DNA sequence: AAGACCGGAAGTACACCGGA
DNA sequence: TTCCGGGACTTCCGGTCAT
């Protein structure tokens, strides 16, 4: 249907189609476990898609049912040029999921220290605790980082 | 708010150890205290009466499903069977690690 | 002979939808 | 577009197995 094929079409990072499936009026959906285009977009790295997405209407706070949100994705993928523009939309940079963890702690668990320094810059809180009470700071450290503990301390 | 989301909740609660918690690092998880754990669900989904019995039920729907299913032979132990590190970006045995350091730092408080 | 798990049948509540 | 009827458990239960 449309909106499977919004979301496919995201995944494969399909602008056009993507702009195409919009203008025919294709439903924003979601997949099983809350799922949508946007989360697919940034988190499989598509900047066209999720800025076609973003320039459409679509949610850019938008839950799966973990909780995560497409930043989530984005930081946890390492995806600097998505994470800038999803911020740049008025993307929630403090969101926390299910763990009560933010974009900053898995670009931290994942290392990615220039999607941390942009974090850092958007007024991101250095200071979150998880639900297992982790700052960032605390997963550079767990993870042996000591350039990202320095700058998350 | 579905059983699933719940259990992982729990799973992922330093408190909650003692009722349900992870048996291994490849998805398997027990019901510690099946009772309990239904109670809490009931609470959840406001159901007043809700219990091992039929929280179990609702456990068995999710077997034609790919998300949690029986491990055959163990008393009140279930598996999730997705691929926990896609869903919320940890595996089983990565979350499992985390709660147990995090029940840890809690008795050393404590 | 007398608990843990299975899976069908029926009910409910709430999300989503294609239409008037 | 507003309005509105029409696709995840909860509860109850009969039955297998193995102790």
């Amino acid at each position: 249907d449309l909106g499977k094929k919004l979301l496919e079409a995201a995944r494969a990072g399909q602008d056009d189609e993507v702009r195409i499936l919009m203008a025919n009026g294709a439903p924003f959906t979601t997949d099983w476990l809350g799922t949508s285009p946007l989360h697919l977009a940034a988190q499989y790295g598509h900047f066209s898609t999720t800025e076609v997405l973003l320039r459409a209407g679509v949610s850019r706070d938008a839950r799966t049912k973990v909780d995560r949100t497409p930043l989530h994705m984005a930081a946890s993928e390492g995806h600097a040029n998505i994470v800038e523009v999803l911020l740049k939309h008025g993307a929630d940079v403090n969101a926390k999921d299910m763990l009560k963890m933010t974009a900053l702690h898995w670009a931290t668990e994942h290392n990615h220290q220039e999607v941390v320094e942009l974090l850092i810059k958007y007024g991101a809180d250095v200071h979150t605790q998880s639900k297992f009470c982790k700052t960032a700071f605390d997963i550079s450290i767990d993870n042996g980082n000591e350039d990202l503990a320095e700058i998350l301390q | 708010i579905q059983l699933w989301q719940f259990l992982l909740e729990l799973l992922t609660d330093k408190d909650a150890r003692d009722c349900i918690s992870w048996v291994g690092d490849e998805g398997e998880f027990k019901l510690n205290q099946p009772e309990l754990v239904a109670q809490k669900w009931g609470q959840r989904k406001n159901k007043p009466t809700m219990n091992y019995e039929k929280l179990s039920r609702a456990l068995r729907y999710y077997y034609d499903g790919d998300m949690i299913c029986k491990v055959q032979g163990k008393r009140f132990v279930y598996k999730f069977v997705c691929d926990l590190k896609t869903l919320i970006g940890y595996s089983a045995a990565e979350l499992n690690r985390l709660v147990i350091e995090c029940e840890q730092k809690k008795l050393a408080r404590m």
